[PDB]
């Protein structure tokens, strides 16, 4: 029993898109999906294998009218990952979820009948942005009011952008921190930052930002696209991520970002930093799982651990097990790569909550003024009671008020 | 030495005058390699300790997790559901299903199981061991002492992954109670208490699962690896495999000198294993109130109000049904893993100090 | 002679930096492990990486304190060296014992200096015979360290090579080598049969000009007055003892160079004289 | 903790670009980046320790009004550095009041490069004095630095702009400057265009380039200088103790250098080291004295005469100390790179407060009390006439420098318990 990348809206097919032509790329693979002719790393837990051995990645969309994606549906990617997955303001997204609530289950089921059962979907996602909220929402909740027992995460960048918006993150936020097991985020402001530090232009252009999260995205499942030896299965290793599943946030970054000597000592220093974390009533590190690839001694960076353990450049809450968690995947041979150490890190964190509190403070503005709900007539139907939206603030506050509480040492109790 | 070890070649693989102090000292160069290449190639050992490191160390992880996922169905429901017309052959499957395909064929085929000695209650998990059996000259490298040390070294790797795979179902559990769970707000209110259990499991046994790769199995391979190709002898290279086993077997919570530590830590594994069974309980009374509210969302698209009331009476209790059942299980972790102080100084010290990684012990307690 | 008295100077002005703030600390409180990660990240940020020699470093601490050499980061550890046979002819216990526990007594001159410094870093009205103490003190430290380890280096280099490479026979090699050895170190004041004793007495106000004074860069606000009241204090401290203790050792006839090189000033040349 | 070496204004980045060029020659670096076969140094502190050796060194380019950049960008070093440290007045308060108002971008190009260490020991801005961006901008970085950044050693490298008889507004400037080095810096380190002059009218057969060619003395004497803080030896291998051991006061932190074989465009150590107490031989402006005179020579050795090195120049004594406490030559050997060249065989160079800087800060103070009574070389623009109220930024400047001239003419006597 294996699982499957259900990919949706603009920002999550975007990437979804990338990671299914990279990681294509990172195997024996070629691009059309013919092997590598020469052919330490697993395919199968999202592959499939045609009858003639041609290499069948599963882009299993479930998304909503596109703007952009449409040059991903008419590319020879189609080809590639082949078996009938193409077909389709915030409540039109959610209430055009609604009216399909069948069909987004059955043909995920007999997908999942298409291996000898399914475990679960690990589904990249746009946070906010227009049709993909709401739908995304919706879909990934039928999936799991059909399935009371399996897996539905959901990775998504988070839009900082500075900012209807404010109101379709805040019912992401109410839906999203009730209805997923894991969240990877990222942000436009930090990136940008970032790019600053690469490049001598304010990346005019964007939809480069792909590159960054798509092996972040996929680096939350490696220890099951690699030879993961314990935490393996996707709860298996998820559920580790976390203390209790509302504080579900996980922050990202990497030891080089601009990773076009390196050794086993220097890259865990450098990645402490606050250079490194690819985002900005007290604040604590909660987790670092750090996906450390290439050029590794496995018996020497356990070694670097127990000194990084020492050399306290992570907090880190006063309770808990939090702690920096590091899980090798051996290079395998099939493409060549620069940097032959980096830590790709995905970390639990605090302050990814203001940039919640900051657009909570917009929304609270908003809410006396009311300039724009779009005024669409199909959320005009489904969400016009008014008490929804105020069901909100409850919703992400205690995310405020529990990641804060988690700074203080009395959390073994709830508060 | 030297004659006792080349004669092997020729058997089964098919002063005086003052000229002393030279070339008799030098002739177990003959002996150094010679032997070395028909006992891994003709009869394998390459072969056998590449499929060690692969699957009977558990040391790869990808065919171990496939097949126990092609038989999630039918070993938790008892074992016994599967027999020698499915378990040898399901296992042989699954390598060929998975990608243990990049692997010689030839060599699978002797990757097989080796139940435990009396043991009648066959679930999936008291008794299994996907068991890689040898017949030759290699089965002096894997003698009856030594697959009864590889069955312990599997049966505390495969416990570990039953930790996994029961603490990690308990938090898909829990992560139901975050994945429906977009009705009611306060029941994270209601089920901290057991949220935070989990996390005295799960994410507590994140650095003990990594800590079983780069300790346990990283760490091992490292003596070996290097030898095997090289160490001059195949007696000599069961020397050194007899101290790479007990040099797992001591990283492992199994050696005969960490023996006081295993009642503790059985302490410690069985409101593990058992709790599965308990958590999911409390969440059939949640599952009934979520698939309630659920049909009632099925039936808007105001008569539930008195369900949040009732529940608002009842959440008391069933957080605090979890208090006494914590600290049972928490307090002979913090005994155990300072116990642990009387055991292995390198290699358990590490389990010690890499498990409470920053203020769980010393700051929780 | 590169890792004892600093001399991998590189490594050393990291490792009394990044983690200064849990070496430096004035009664035990140091914090082992985190030294011995920049042992590593230092020393490869050093010149380790014109030779991977470090393997021979390990770090050992005080048994029985001083006469076994022949307060943290004052005195903070030294370092043993082993070695396999044909090298244990040259390091063996009697010259490894000269090694374990030296380049201590050398140490705190190094951290007392740069602790004072961190006074000066705190203030970059103000009587400046207060500002000129603290110049006049550090540099009595500054030049007597420039003595202690600045002064023979190349000689004994070129002396150890024309001897041993010559001899060839351990009869004589390690007569030249345990000669060489104590070369090295009289420059170092560490050596001295009298201890020179009221250096080590002024000492405990030196490290009060550190402490004390790091101390009253807060409560100045929290150096016209509270500075002020000790300078007199430091000033005929310091200038007394160090102004007969060089004519108590008047011994001499790259030699006589204690005496020499703070004798060089011309005021305060003596005040207390030998003859 | 590290040395960020800034340096700031179109004439910084001449001349702080030219002391880069020639520290990767000191250290041993080709144009790419690339180093040399033999890697014997602190390395990442001055030049980044990158994966593959891309050695990028630790400083920024900024400026205001860009008219030389866009050259010196084109330049074959341009990936020895491009790092994003290149971002964009003529008299001082146009570059004061356009960096404050483009302040958003630049500071945060100082504080990612600030962030780009352990902690900061220093910010070393090489600076012009009184140059049309070094001032203004400069001035006005060198102050922010000390508003945000107010204990650790905000620091410059600088030349005086002590030419006799280039900038417009020549004393205005200076001791506006000056207010931000004496004040705002908490240590410099200066050379003299009239003491370079004399220099040149002995090593050169040279003239008209001058300035531009001064660049090439400037960075290879900084480079020189500042060997103890970049090379290995069994002492003095950091800043905190041995700037410290030359700068009391919050004023007299104006360090200037001298060397001795400017014949150089086996040599005996004895007159190498008695020519570094000459008067021919140092590069800023009575017969004034050394408060401290550090050698780590850098040259080629002799394993005897270093011995008599010390012992002979006591006995020279062409210029005494005039201390006032333990004050001594502070000799050494030092390590240097292989692999370069060197015509000329021996080297050995001082960085101290060498006394004379207090004929060169009356210099610029007789020069300003010149420009407050002739009221003709006011300077009286609109651009800088409503900036400021009363030119608190310099006639309390010219006091604060009285303070530093009450001090540093104590420092030349034997009686500096006070001032005077």
């Amino acid at each position: 029993r294996e699982i499957i990348t259900l990919q949706l809206g603009q920002c999550g097919n975007q990437i979804g898109f990338e990671f299914w032509k990279q990681l294509c790329a990172e195997h024996g693979i070629s691009p059309e999906g013919i092997v590598e002719e020469f052919a330490t790393d697993r395919k199968d837990v999202f592959f499939y294998q045609a009858d003639d051995e041609h290499y069948i990645p599963r882009a299993v969309l479930l998304d909503l009218e596109p703007r952009v994606i449409h040059s991903i549906l008419n590319s020879p990617y189609a080809k590639l990952y082949n078996p009938e997955n193409i077909y389709l303001n915030w409540a039109s997204g959610f209430s055009q979820g609604e009216k399909i609530h069948e069909d987004i289950f059955d043909i995920i089921d007999r997908e999942a009948d298409g291996s000898d059962s399914l475990e679960g979907f690990v589904l990249c996602h746009s946070i906010a942005g227009g049709t993909g909220s709401g739908l995304g929402s919706y879909l990934l909740e039928r999936l799991n009011d059909r399935y009371p027992k399996k897996l539905v995460q959901t990775y998504s960048v988070f839009p900082n952008q500075d900012e209807v918006q404010p109101y379709n993150s805040l019912l992401t936020l109410k839906r999203l921190t009730q209805n997923a097991d894991c969240v990877v985020v990222l942000d436009n402001t930090a990136l940008n930052r970032i790019a600053t530090d690469r490049l001598h232009i304010q990346n005019p252009s964007f939809s480069q930002i792909n590159q960054l999260v798509s092996t972040i995205m996929s680096a939350s499942t490696t220890t099951l696209r690699y030879p993961g030896y314990m935490n393996n299965d996707l709860i298996g290793l998820i559920a580790s991520l976390i203390p209790t599943p509302r504080l579900h946030f996980l922050m990202t970054g990497y030891t080089p970002l601009t990773t076009d000597k390196t050794t086993v000592l220097d890259v865990m220093r450098r990645l402490l930093q606050p250079k490194n974390v690819m985002v900005s009533t007290n604040h604590c590190y909660i987790a670092i799982l750090n996906i450390i690839q290439g050029e590794v001694d496995p018996t020497q960076v356990h070694k670097s651990l127990q000194r990084i353990r020492e050399r306290k450049l992570a907090n880190f809450i006063p309770w808990g097990p939090a702690s920096i968690q590091v899980a090798l995947s051996r290079k395998s041979p099939y493409l060549p790569s620069a940097h032959r150490v980096s830590g790709l890190m995905m970390a639990n964190h605090t302050s990814i909550s203001s940039l919640f509190e900051r657009t909570c403070r917009q929304y609270d503005k908003l809410r006396k003024r009311e300039a724009f709900l779009e005024q669409f007539r199909k959320e005009d139907m489904f969400k016009d009671n008014f008490d929804e939206m105020d069901t909100s603030r409850e919703i992400v506050q205690q995310l405020i008020d529990e990641y804060h509480a988690a700074t203080r040492p009395d959390y073994i109790s709830w508060g | 030495l030297i004659g006792k070890s080349i004669n092997f070649l020729h058997q089964v693989c098919h002063d005086l005058e003052n000229a002393f102090q030279g070339k008799i000292d030098a002739a177990y160069f003959e002996t150094s390699k010679y032997l070395l290449d028909v006992l891994n190639k003709k009869y394998s050992l390459l072969d056998h300790m590449q499929a060690m490191r692969r699957y009977l160390l558990l040391g790869q992880g990808d065919f171990i997790r496939h097949l126990m996922d092609l038989l999630k169905p039918e070993l938790v429901r008892p074992a016994t559901t599967l027999y020698q017309h499915n378990l040898t052959g399901i296992l042989e499957t699954a390598v060929r299903a998975t990608n243990a395909q990049f692997d010689s064929p030839e060599i699978l085929r002797r990757l097989d199981v080796r139940l435990l000695e009396v043991s009648p209650g066959d679930t999936g998990w008291d008794v299994f061991s996907l068991d890689y059996h040898v017949d030759g000259p290699i089965a002096t490298v894997f003698t009856r002492e030594c697959m009864s040390h590889y069955l312990r070294v599997f049966n505390f790797l495969w416990r570990a992954k039953r930790m996994e795979y029961i603490l990690t179902d308990i938090r898909k559990g829990h992560m139901c109670n975050a994945k429906l769970l977009r009705n009611m707000p306060e029941f994270s209110g209601v089920l901290h208490q057991c949220h935070i259990l989990a996390s005295e499991m799960v994410h507590f046994i994140h650095q003990m699962q990594y800590y079983i790769t780069f300790e346990v199995l990283e760490c091992s391979w490292d003596e070996l690896w290097n030898k095997v190709q090289q160490a001059q002898d195949l007696d000599h290279i069961i020397a050194a495999h007899e101290v790479f086993l007990d040099t797992i077997i001591s990283r492992c919570l199994l050696d005969s000198d960490s023996r006081a530590l295993l009642n503790q830590l059985r302490a410690v594994f069985d409101q593990i294993i058992e709790l599965q069974n308990a958590q999911d309980a409390i969440y059939r009374a949640a599952l009934e109130e979520l698939q309630r509210r659920l049909q009632f969302e099925e039936k808007k698209k105001e008569e539930e109000n008195k369900r949040i009331g009732e529940f608002k009476e009842s959440i008391p209790k069933m957080c605090s049904q979890l208090r006494i059942l914590t600290h049972f299980y928490q307090g002979i972790v913090q005994q155990f893993l300072v116990l642990l102080t009387t055991s292995s100084d390198e290699s358990l010290r590490f389990l010690s100090f890499r498990l409470d990684f920053n203020e769980h012990y010393k700051a929780r307690e | 002679k590169r890792y004892f008295l600093m001399d991998q100077g590189d490594f050393f002005v990291h490792f009394m930096d990044l983690a200064e703030e849990e070496l430096r600390k004035p009664v035990e409180d140091i914090t082992p492990p985190r030294l011995e990660a920049l042992l590593e990240l230092a020393l490869r940020m050093s010149t380790a990486n014109t030779d991977p020699f470090k393997d021979d470093l390990k770090i050992d601490l005080m048994p029985h304190d001083l006469i076994t050499q022949l307060l943290s980061g004052l005195e903070a550890f030294s370092f043993d060296y082993i070695v396999k046979w044909p090298l244990s002819l040259i390091i063996n216990r009697k010259a490894l014992t000269r090694y374990q526990m030296l380049f201590r007594h050398m140490f705190y001159c190094k951290h007392v200096e740069r602790q004072l410094c961190s006074v000066w870093i705190s203030n970059k009205q103000w009587f400046a015979g207060a500002f000129t103490l603290r110049q006049r003190m550090l540099n009595f430290v500054q030049n007597i360290q420039y003595y202690m380890m600045f002064e023979v280096m190349e000689p004994t280099w070129h002396i150890l090579e024309k001897n041993l490479k010559s001899a060839s026979n351990i009869d004589d090699v390690l007569g030249h080598h345990t000669g060489f050895l104590d070369t090295c170190l009289k420059d170092c004041m560490l050596t001295n049969p009298e201890l020179l004793k009221v250096f080590s007495k002024l000492m405990s106000v030196c490290v009060m000009f550190t402490n004390c004074m790091q101390k009253f860069t807060q409560s100045m606000k929290l150096l016209v007055s509270g500075f002020e009241a000790t300078i007199n204090k430091f000033d005929k401290n310091f200038s007394a003892h160090l102004l007969d203790l060089l004519a108590r050792l008047s011994i001499y006839s790259g030699m006589a160079s204690v005496i020499s090189r703070l004798d060089f000033n011309g005021f305060y040349t003596e005040r207390l004289e030998r003859l």
